[PDB]
């Protein structure tokens, strides 16, 4: 399991997942953290990735410097 | 110029093959 | 506008099996089965509305206020996801007859990995993965963020109303004759076999690579093959480049599909 840096960045914090996960995980983490459901995330603050999207594979795609930035609140 | 001519074939081909017996739907 | 007005045409027999648990013990069959010509650049969901008119006047349940169970279309007792084209779904499990058998089901725990259907907004799913293209092709979803709000509805609409004009107008201004990435995505048959899917980082930024030249990233979905795109087989000589920007799906997504020779 090769893991690597998504950043959690709040619009309106860095953490180790692992590359065989889904995006639909990396959202459930983020819910669980802060304790809601109503929050979206968007990669780069551009768009919201299929929940079913290899976390890995959008990290080899839209990583800034090794960090995947995984925005999110509670348009686009 | 040609490789747009078999994909213009394969893709009729398509339409004609997945279009048969449309009468039944 | 040869090309891509043949895909726009694309169209497919479908035969949809609503279940007993949706009708009334006693219903005819006429209502149980639907069979319609959905196209191939579209979703299964955008077609709900039809199954609904023509079963409505059967439901075993009040869908007002009666209870929640979750919907979704099966086939060969296995949940298929909606947010995929229709013709990336059919390439995915394919006289002799062309046909697409779903299956309505209803239940309580939902499949795993499947979005709901009838908490669903497919054109904001779809709108996203647009910008999601636009990002690969531009670095940057600006071209569709420049788009009027007027614009990203005509263009949503075209899908509907199945507007070639407006589609081709709007899926234009998102485009690029010096691309980045390739916005791919390979899978394997959900029939046959085992199944899988990716989504392979692919740059684009001076080279111009064939099918062949990327066949590491191809051939890694499933760890002598035919790649089928667009219901079609597809010469591994080809530019990738000519191949995405020329049979690339409805959702701005270029699907390529792996069955065994």
């Amino acid at each position: 399991i090769q893991k690597i840096q998504i950043k959690f960045q709040p619009i309106g914090s860095v953490c180790k997942i692992s590359m065989s996960q889904s995006f639909a995980m990396v959202i459930l983490f983020l819910k669980r953290r802060l304790k809601m459901d109503h929050v979206y995330c968007y990669i780069n603050n551009s768009f919201a990735p299929s929940p079913q999207q290899n976390i890995g594979e959008l990290w080899m795609q839209f990583k800034t410097n090794d960090e995947l930035i995984v925005s999110y609140c509670a348009f686009g | 110029d040609s490789m747009d001519d078999l994909l213009i074939r394969r893709l009729t081909d398509r339409n004609d093959k997945e279009a048969h017996l449309n009468e039944l739907f | 506008n040869d090309i891509k007005q043949l895909l726009w045409n694309g169209e497919l027999n479908v035969l949809v099996s609503i279940d007993p648990s949706f009708l009334m013990k006693g219903s005819p069959r006429e209502i149980a089965v639907l069979r319609i010509r959905v196209p191939r650049e579209t979703y299964l969901v955008n077609y709900m509305p039809l199954i609904w008119n023509k079963i409505k006047s059967f439901l075993s349940f009040d869908p007002l206020t009666d209870s929640e169970k979750y919907f979704w279309f099966e086939h060969n007792k296995t949940p298929i996801p909606w947010n995929y084209p229709v013709g990336v779904l059919f390439d995915c499990l394919a006289d002799v007859l062309t046909f697409l058998r779903i299956h309505l089901v209803m239940g309580d725990s939902l499949p795993p990995t499947i979005i709901p259907i009838a908490k669903t907004q497919a054109e904001k799913f779809w709108f996203h993965q647009w910008k999601q293209v636009c990002f690969i092709l531009n670095g940057s979803s600006k071209a569709i963020m420049s788009l009027s709000v007027n614009e990203a509805r005509k263009f949503w609409g075209s899908v509907i109303t199945r507007n070639f004009q407006d589609f081709i107008e709007i899926s234009n201004k998102i485009s690029s004759s010096r691309p980045r990435h390739i916005p791919l995505i390979i899978q394997t048959s959900r029939t046959s076999g085992t199944f899988r899917i990716s989504q392979p980082t692919i740059s684009m930024t001076g080279v111009n690579p064939t099918l062949k030249d990327i066949e590491g990233d191809i051939l890694d979905v499933k760890e002598d093959v035919m790649v089928i795109c667009q219901g079609i087989e597809i010469p591994w000589h080809m530019l990738l480049y000519d191949l995405y920007s020329k049979l690339r799906s409805f959702d701005g997504f270029l699907y390529i599909t792996l069955v065994p020779i």
